[PDB]
């Protein structure tokens, strides 16, 4: 029927933290080293990745309730699900006309060629455009948007979390926010928040693809060496 | 560990 205080408040600082962690005119990408198109673009994308990885926990450090999470927890969680809010996150510059992620001019727009010559198999590829393309087609406000990167990220059936009960409260509070918002200030999509859910379910066989391909490249030193200490460190295999 | 991590955790 309303929204309540509580639940406005988490949404206005979901908000606000998303439009402190991300940049609709991509002005830091001329940072990166630059995109050439045996892996090219390793070097450029293991960049943008890494960059994305600080701007994630930016995020998840706003997040209601995540920075009293015991440390473990917060790493838990920000390590299995931080590719999944990349990719949720880049949903932002993905473009139905070109089929691709335009941060920029020419060097800028990603396309499958391109994140091919940085060692990713159309077998990860196929999937994640065409959850790029549904999760576009579904028009998601700003308030859903963040929405579903908080819920994705706190996610208790990560590998690692301890505290799973309360990570488990802190997710069922968003979700009720969610359904709320739909309900109350989204007109239409009445079967849009069980389509929301969908897409967890998406990233998690995205999030498993990935990590197979990307242990065969971090298990090569030859690329590896391409790779960032943050990308090494959030992506691997320690504790 | 996980110092990078850590230490982006303000
Ligand atoms: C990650 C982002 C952007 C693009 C994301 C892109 C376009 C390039 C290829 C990526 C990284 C995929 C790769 C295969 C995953 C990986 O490197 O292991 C995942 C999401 C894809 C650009 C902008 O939207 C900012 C956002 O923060």
């Amino acid at each position: 029927h309303m929204l309540s205080d509580e639940q406005m408040q988490i949404i206005n600082s979901l908000v606000e933290a998303h439009h402190k962690t991300y940049d609709d005119s991509y002005s830091d990408f001329v940072r990166f080293r630059p995109p050439v198109r045996r892996l090219s673009m390793l070097p450029h994308l293991a960049d943008l990745v890494s960059y994305s990885i600080q701007k994630v926990i930016g995020f998840a450090k706003m997040i209601p309730g995540f920075r009293d999470l015991t440390a473990e927890d917060q790493i838990a969680l920000l390590k299995s699900s931080a590719i999944e809010i990349i990719m949720l996150r880049s949903n932002q510059s993905f473009s139905l006309e070109d089929m691709s992620w335009s941060c920029g001019g020419p060097d800028f727009k990603y396309c499958i060629n391109d994140v091919t010559k940085a060692g990713h198999t159309l077998e990860l590829l196929e999937p994640l455009v065409k959850f790029q393309v549904g999760l576009k087609k579904l028009k998601l406000h700003e308030e859903e948007h963040v929405l579903l990167m908080a819920i994705c990220l706190l996610s208790p059936d990560r590998p690692g979390v301890q505290d799973h009960v309360r990570i488990e409260a802190l997710q069922d509070r968003l979700c009720d926010v969610l359904q709320a918002y739909i309900r109350i200030q989204h007109p239409g999509g009445r079967l849009l928040y069980a389509k929301m859910i969908q897409k967890l379910a998406d990233l998690r066989s995205l999030n498993e693809e990935h990590s197979k391909q990307y242990r065969s490249l971090s298990f090569q030193p030859e690329h590896s060496m391409q790779l960032t200490p943050l990308v090494l460190e959030v992506f691997g295999s320690e504790v | 560990n996980h110092p990078m991590l850590m230490n982006l955790l303000k």
